[PDB]
């Protein structure tokens, strides 16, 4: 149902002059750059995330978004590795991303980044109850199953 | 010095994603 | 294999530190700390010494993320790549950093995937071209590994 982290989703792509200034050419394809618009880029994304993928198809649908949306594989695998395998949170990704002028988005619920990892084995109470706030106890424990 | 190739075939298999 | 020695021997100080190819999805922090390329390599040198048997292949890859900075799935395609031959690892960075290329496309010892897709075939041109690429005894030995 509803969920404060809307808001992370919820960007308007047309807020977004394309293409975004963080999209370099290490980062993205040329297709990518042939987008007319920051929200034929998310459509598009959509699409390819909304497809059907077992578990155990990271590859193929990290060759679909470079063929379809134009994202460099190694790049898309570094996201996926952020997001734990969660496929729903690519939009957000990149909508934060673009507006923010970032990369990875470091305050993002769902984005995991180095420090989040970090502070996730410190077993520094603290810092945890910090990780708890930002992606919540199921999020929280998938990460701890990802160190397994 | 050589490792053996099915631990490094099945780690390898081990660290790739999973979707969820 | 003491024809290949010119492929272990190129220069550390010849490569600026750090390589451009030498990106966030495959170092972790340990890495840039690194003074030099030399620095790097040295290390490298030091943790592959160590002795590892044949089935200690996990601890290699953590020690391999411990001391070195280098990300544990990285070593784990590497040494698959390397046919599990730990000599040939030092020769696989020196060559990544040396022409900034991952993986190294012609370096004996370092399977690619054409290598590989090229092990599938029956033209006698493509097993010639693999064994004078690899040598005979590296040629018979992804065999096994292959058929299986």
């Amino acid at each position: 149902d509803f969920s404060n982290e809307d808001i992370y989703d919820n960007i308007d792509p047309d807020t977004i002059s394309f293409p975004p200034k963080i999209a370099t050419t290490d980062l993205f394809l040329p297709l990518f750059f042939h987008f007319g618009s920051t929200r034929q880029f998310m459509d598009k994304l959509h699409e390819v995330i909304s497809g059907d993928y077992e578990p155990s198809q990271a590859e193929k649908l990290v060759q679909d978004l470079c063929d379809e949306t134009g994202i460099r594989k190694n790049f898309s695998t570094s996201i996926l590795t952020c997001l734990s395998g969660d496929l729903m949170v690519f939009p957000r990704y990149f909508l934060n991303m673009f507006k923010d002028n970032v990369n990875p988005p470091p305050n993002v619920p769902g984005i995991w980044t180095h420090d989040d990892d970090e502070s996730l084995k410190s077993n520094d109470q603290e810092q945890i109850r910090k990780l708890v706030k930002k992606h919540g106890t199921g999020r929280m424990e998938m990460r701890k199953r990802f160190f397994e | 010095k050589m490792i053996d190739f099915a631990t490094l075939s099945k780690l390898k298999k081990k660290y790739q994603i999973i979707l969820d």
